[PDB]
């Protein structure tokens, strides 16, 4: 919706990734983390909650390219 | 103009007699105050004495080892210093004096 | 997975998310994918700080961080100094052996190094600064946990660890040699090698599982420095970090079942080698994992046993902390109660016939010779026990109201099942100091005036002391002497006051 | 002083915190005791380290491999000795106590003849490799380098253990060259002192080096010395300080090393508050070396233990107004400053900058202890003076401030027959050809396919990693052995004395052996005599 | 069994013989070790004369004398370490 990336299509394409790519997404996001974004991690159970509307545009571009490359 | 050599070998001239006399005193104390009535006490004192003996023996041997190593390193250092002086003699020009 | 409605959720299999090989593999491909012009300006933490320092000093850098680092090179940046003519200080002579033409790092293959560095970043961060269990920034520390055995202990006060360790937020520490790293992978690799499971020094007391090893101060200069640095994380005021030669460290370990025995560090206390202040203990510590279990009082009673074997009077260093004072109070109280009860029980044997009129009075010096503390500690104990009375001739008098209260105190304190010292299970002998006082340092004509020395002492005999029997080597043999000293005295009649 | 620390009341020599005084002088009060607890003081993780380990075994060759399984405890199941029998053998009266000489090999693994021959062959590689054990810990970025090497040179056969062993070999071989470097003689001493004099003339210095033919004190700028507090010289650098000034309380026999040269290495660091890299440096309560003069003169900074001058505490306590200022000599924008003492003047500067320029600085009449106490912050202050407000006799030092500016501009511009260079501009090692030779020999010993370029690559990598670390050795081993500054005849007399003491130690050893024999004999005698004398009294 | 009795007694006698021989050997060896001093100072010319246990800075050329052959009986620190020895010493004196 905002920025050079459409959040709806980004989240949609996020669904087709497999488990290893999902773990990679979690690692990529966990590495570069800022005070503004709203990320929650639960290590025992293994839960990871994130809201796209809070992330900056850099990580958005990075995730866009990551999923675009690894979907095909 | 240098201090007395006695302070250089401080790990062999001073710290060896301290621990040696300490261990021997402990052994004498054990032997003297061992009472012959209790078989468990006597059996314990046996291995206490044996252990203290082995300890003092190894404590003596380690210093011989360290001293041999030190002598070797000393002669190597002498050769190195001689060669270094001989070498640096030729480059007297570069050093501004 | 359930990305619907503006929010995403994912499941890990954390035992696979935390793997090593997968971490490295994923980081390798993640590093170049994220735009490399994704950077901040403010924070300078360990990894990026090191990388930027190296880039600046190699000049293969790029102006991204406005904060400058100035000192880089010597003013005499010249390739004609005399050093290059005499290579390696002369310890090599063959011409074809100090040749450094095939091993100088090239500007070409500095870049592969920097590439590996900047590719390992995500793996380094996940391995270092992410906790496994669930629960201007350059001046204060960032440590938040300490992984000692398998726990994650929280610290109380900062400690002067090295800087690249204080910049992270998890420091891993081996509990067998006390070494500290800042990466779980590194820790795994190091535990793969550390094979000995016993601290240095000799062991003196062994009862059941608890053992106490004695470590000198000049033969193990690394172990002791690491131990001081660790203990400073909990002790508030300990200012002996580096020069650790004058001290002697007693250490408490618990043994359990490669399958051979392993001795887990659990606590320690430190004792100065020589001093003239009637001191007994410089610092003491039990790990937060297992305290409130008796180990502190065990170590205290052990120290007092050592002092009584040395035939002196002792007391701990005076700037007491609160958590230590709250323990020393109880210890003094219980020791005074126990010595009073033992005195009663001993007098009850031969006091079967005499009347209650004869009051056998005792003194602080006798109580001290019996227990081990100094008179002021004895009187603090009696105070806590509520036995002293300065009634309105004799001024002060100890008086017991009822014989059940004291034995009640004793039995309720004993029912906790704490471990205690057994006199016969020790193997030790008081230390003897030669002309250098056990250290490898300062020597002059001052110690001879300090002696109340010139290289004439050299521990001359120290072995003819059996001829005199005034001193007693057996504590349970000197106690009967102290018990019969003043207790055969003609007792005061009881008709003084009622 | 709390009441539980005191001596006695009126007299008794004959037959919830309370403090009697204040810290020094006061009356009795009370205080509720705070033995705090965050309710989460510790937690136990669920998954151990060996749980999340690798899955593939990168070994493919077993050519003389027991040398690895001797030192590394790779995940094999050895002789499964039951914990009950281990308790029987390690907790019985038959089990003696331990000592610092107990053979560090545990009887669970017995060394075979093949293993001992292998370790002998390894030790035979070079005289500096006897008594060898691996000591390196692979990083998490060495993994990529290992991958690259295994893909390019060694045909996918190198292993983590081999990499670590090579690294420690390089470390040991460099240390045994490091220890023997001749320290100093007359020629290089004269060169050093002349160079330092010329330096001080050109730019001026704050360490005291170069004021005259004699050195000075980097902390108090003194020149005299007594027998209670001498003037000791550091060896990493060449600074000179007194004991009661630098907090020296333990003078070692051999080489003394400053705190920086002991903990870190001479790599040119900077204060957290002053932009320089030379002088006497002290540690704060976190790391972050700080000038032992910047800390003294900055008000909010104070020392913790007045006898040792140990950790510089109270650094975050300084306000934010100080960082707003900026020195007028150097004109950078990092660190702290102090204002001129005269009123209406508002020209700040760092203290090393003020010293190097040559402004007026005076400690007054207080002592070093009083100045480091933090209690003289309430007493009258030290006196630093601006350039134009200098007192009588102290000239206008525009020349000095231009000298300082010239030094700093030169530093910034430097920032922007046969000779074989053997160390980087940061004085870090550079591996020579013999090291590559030893590495090729070791690879041959292990049996891999060695091309002569892999050794050079590994040497370059070692040098670059040691440059990355900063100067601190990768492996932690270090000994106080310092032959160094010894002359020749000194070494000769030392050798003679060593020979005498060794000849004596031999007789000592013989006496000790006889002592042990006597002990054993008496023990056996008592052992037999007890039964031989109880059997007669007990008919049975 | 008288057979076992005598079998014990013979080995007992041999053991006490060996013990006495060891005691005497230790005694004489330590006497020679403490007395060897004077020969080096009286006959390279390693002027360092003096043992390691009883030796002090006379084990250095800072002093020069020929009374180094003086030593009492309270220095037998290797034979004193037994109980039989000190008990016999106190008995005979
Ligand atoms: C300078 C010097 O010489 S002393 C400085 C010592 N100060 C420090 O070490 C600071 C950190 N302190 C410690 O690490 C340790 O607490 C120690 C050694 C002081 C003692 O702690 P512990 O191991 O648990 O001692 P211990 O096993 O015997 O405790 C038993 C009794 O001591 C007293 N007590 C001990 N700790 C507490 C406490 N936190 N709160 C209340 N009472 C306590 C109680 O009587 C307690 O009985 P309880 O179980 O009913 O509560
Ligand atoms: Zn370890
Ligand atoms: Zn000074
Ligand atoms: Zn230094
Ligand atoms: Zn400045």
């Amino acid at each position: 919706v905002k920025g050079s990336v459409d959040l709806e299509k980004l989240a949609f394409g996020l669904t087709k990734l497999n488990e290893d790519d999902l773990v990679g997404v979690v690692q990529m996001v966990t590495d570069n983390k800022t005070p503004e974004m709203n990320v929650t991690n639960n290590v025992e159970e293994g839960e990871f909650i994130i809201d796209l509307y809070s992330l900056p545009e850099g990580l958005l571009k990075s995730l866009w390219d990551y999923v675009k490359k690894n979907t095909e | 103009s240098d201090s007395d050599i006695r302070y250089s070998f401080l790990s062999t001239l001073d710290h060896l007699p301290c621990e040696l006399i300490r261990s021997l005193r402990l052994m004498q104390t054990i032997d003297l105050f061992k009472n012959e009535e209790d078989e468990p006490g006597m059996e314990r004192a046996c291995r206490d004495l044996l252990l203290v003996a082995t300890y003092i023996n190894d404590l003596v041997d380690d210093q011989i080892h360290f001293l041999k190593q030190h002598k070797k390193e000393l002669e190597i250092q002498k050769s190195v210093t001689k060669n270094f002086n001989s070498s640096l003699e030729n480059i007297k020009s570069k050093l501004t004096l | 997975e359930v990305s619907e409605e503006l929010k995403v959720r994912i499941k890990y299999d954390s035992i696979k998310f935390f793997n090593f090989e997968r971490l490295i593999s994923k980081s390798s491909v993640i590093a170049p994918l994220v735009n490399k012009n994704i950077t901040s300006s403010g924070p300078l933490i360990g990894f990026q700080r090191r990388v930027n320092r190296l880039k600046q000093t190699w000049d293969l850098a790029t102006e991204n961080m406005e904060y400058p680092y100035s000192s880089d090179n010597t003013p005499f940046r010249d390739n004609d100094s005399w050093q290059w003519y005499v290579p390696y200080g002369g310890t090599i002579k063959k011409m074809k052996d100090f040749s450094t033409k095939r091993t100088l790092p090239t500007w070409e293959d500095k870049i592969k190094f920097l590439t590996f560095l900047e590719n390992s970043k995500s793996a380094t961060y996940i391995n270092g600064n992410v906790s496994l269990c669930n629960h201007n920034k350059v001046w204060f520390s960032q440590i938040e946990y300490i992984v000692l055995r398998n726990y994650e202990i929280k610290p109380w006060y900062t400690s002067p660890f090295p800087e690249h360790i204080n910049q992270n937020k998890m420091v891993f520490i081996c509990e067998f040699c006390l070494k500290y790293m800042t990466s779980r992978y590194t820790f795994y690799r190091h535990q793969l090698k550390c094979l000995t499971f016993k601290p240095p020094g000799n062991e003196i007391y062994r009862d059941g599982k608890l053992s106490v090893w004695e470590i000198d101060g000049r033969e193990n200069v690394l172990y002791c420095q690491n131990l001081c640095l660790l203990a400073k994380c909990f002790i508030n005021s300990k200012t002996l970090y580096y020069d650790v030669e004058p001290f002697i460290f007693y250490i408490l370990t618990e043994r359990e079942d490669q399958n051979a025995a392993k001795f887990h560090f659990v606590g320690y206390f430190s004792k100065e080698k020589f001093n003239s202040n009637d001191y007994n203990l410089s610092c003491i510590l039990t790990l937060p994992i297992y305290q409130r279990k008796g180990y502190g009082q065990f170590l205290m009673e052990f120290s007092y046993l050592l002092s009584r074997k040395e035939s002196k009077f002792g007391t701990p260093q005076k700037p007491l902390s609160d958590l230590g004072l709250l323990t020393y109070r109880t210890f003094w109280k219980i020791k005074c109660a126990e010595v009073l009860l033992k005195l009663r029980d001993s007098a009850r044997r031969r006091s079967n016939n005499k009347n209650e009129d004869t009051f056998q009075q005792v003194s602080l010096n006798d109580i001290a010779k019996l227990t081990g503390m100094i008179p002021t500690d004895v009187v603090f104990g009696l105070e806590q026990l509520q036995v002293l009375y300065r009634h309105k001739d004799f001024n002060y008098i100890i008086k017991i109201d009822s014989w059940n209260r004291i034995e009640n105190i004793y039995k309720t304190w004993s029912s906790k099942n704490y471990p205690r010292v057994k006199y016969d299970k020790l193997l030790w002998e008081p230390i003897i100091l030669g002309p250098s006082f056990g250290i490898n340092g300062m020597m002059n004509l001052e110690p001879t005036a300090l002696a109340d020395e010139d290289t004439v002492s050299s521990l001359t005999e120290y072995m003819c002391d059996y001829k005199n029997t005034n001193n007693d080597r057996l504590i349970y043999q000197a106690e009967k002497r102290v018990l019969e000293s003043i207790h055969d005295r003609k007792g005061i009649p009881r008709s003084k006051f009622s | 002083k709390l009441r539980e620390e005191k001596h006695f009341q009126d007299f008794y020599p004959d037959l919830s915190v309370q403090t009697k005084e204040l810290i020094f002088k006061g009356r009795v009060t009370t205080e509720p005791l705070v033995l705090k607890k965050n309710e989460v003081e510790f937690q136990k993780c669920k998954i151990t380290t060996n749980e999340l380990k690798g899955k593939k075994n990168p070994y493919c060759v077993r050519f003389n491999e027991s040398f690895i399984s001797r030192y590394y405890h790779i995940n094999k199941v050895r002789n499964r000795k039951s914990y009950k029998q281990q308790q029987k053998e390690f907790d019985g009266v038959e089990a003696p106590y331990f000592t610092k000489f107990s053979s560090k090999e545990a009887p669970n693994i017995t060394i075979s003849t093949s293993t001992k021959s292998a370790i002998q062959k390894f030790a035979s590689i070079s005289p500096n490799l006897v008594n060898f054990k691996p000591q390196y810990d692979m990083d998490e970025q060495d993994e990529l380098y290992l991958h690259y090497l295994n893909k390019r040179y060694f045909k996918d056969q190198m292993s983590h253990e081999i990499f670590e062993i090579l690294m420690t070999t390089l470390e040991t071989e460099w240390f045994h060259i490091e220890k023997h470097i001749p320290s100093t003689n007359s020629l290089i001493a004269r060169h050093n002192i002349l160079r330092d004099c010329k330096n001080y003339e050109l730019y001026g210095s704050d360490d005291g080096t170069g004021l005259s033919m004699d050195q000075a004190c980097a902390v108090c700028l003194g020149t005299d010395s007594d027998n209670l507090n001498t003037i000791v010289f550091c060896d990493g650098c060449d600074i000179a300080v007194h004991q009661e000034c630098y907090g020296i309380i333990f003078i070692p026999e051999g080489k003394w090393l400053c705190r920086r040269c002991m903990i870190s290495k001479n790599n040119f660091a900077t204060c957290l508050m002053c932009p320089s890299h030379t002088g006497a440096f002290k540690q704060t309560d976190t790391g972050s070396w700080v000038h032992n003069i910047c800390a003294l003169w900055l008000p909010e900074l104070y020392f913790s233990n007045l006898h040792y001058m140990e950790p510089i505490e109270g650094v975050q306590n300084v306000s934010v107004s100080r960082w707003k200022l900026n020195c007028y000599i150097c004109k950078k924008k990092m660190g702290a400053c102090i204002q001129c003492f005269q009123r209406n003047c508002f020209t700040a500067y760092h203290v090393t900058c003020a010293r190097r320029a040559g402004l007026y600085m005076s400690k007054g009449k207080c002592t070093i202890q009083e100045l480091a106490s933090n209690q003289f912050s309430q007493k009258y202050s030290v006196e630093s003076f601006c350039h134009k407000h200098a007192p009588r006799g102290w000239q206008t030092s525009i020349e000095g401030i231009n000298k300082a500016r010239k030094y700093f501009s030169l530093l910034s511009t430097l920032q922007t027959f046969n000779k074989t260079i053997w160390k980087t501009p940061n004085q870090t090692p550079v591996a020579p050809h013999v090291f590559a030779e030893i590495l090729q020999k070791v690879v041959d010993f292990f049996g891999l396919a060695n091309p002569p370029a892999g050794a050079f690559d590994i040497c370059k990598y070692w040098s670059m990693k040691r440059e990355l670390t900063g100067g601190t050795p990768l492996t932690a081993c270090f000994e106080n052995n310092s032959l160094g500054s010894l002359t020749e005849e000194q070494v000769q007399t030392r050798i003679d004395f060593a020979n005498d003491q060794l000849e004596d130690l031999y007789r000592l050893k013989e006496l000790t052996t006889l002592v042990k024999k006597r002990t054993q004999a008496s023990n056996s005698l008592s052992r037999s005599r007890k039964k031989v004398f109880d059997i007669v009294k007990s008919p049975q | 069994l008288k057979a076992e009795l005598k079998k014990s007694l013979q080995d007992r006698r041999e053991q006490e013989d060996t013990f006495d021989n060891l005691q005497q050997e230790i005694y004489d060896k330590e006497t020679e070790y403490f007395s060897h001093n004077s020969n080096n100072n009286h006959s390279s010319k390693s002027h360092y004369s003096g043992n390691i246990i009883k030796g002090f800075d006379t084990f250095s050329k800072s002093h020069h004398s020929h009374a180094d052959s003086a030593f009492n009986n309270n220095d037998r620190i290797f034979s004193l370490s037994s109980a039989t020895y000190v008990k016999q010493q106190h008995g005979q004196s």
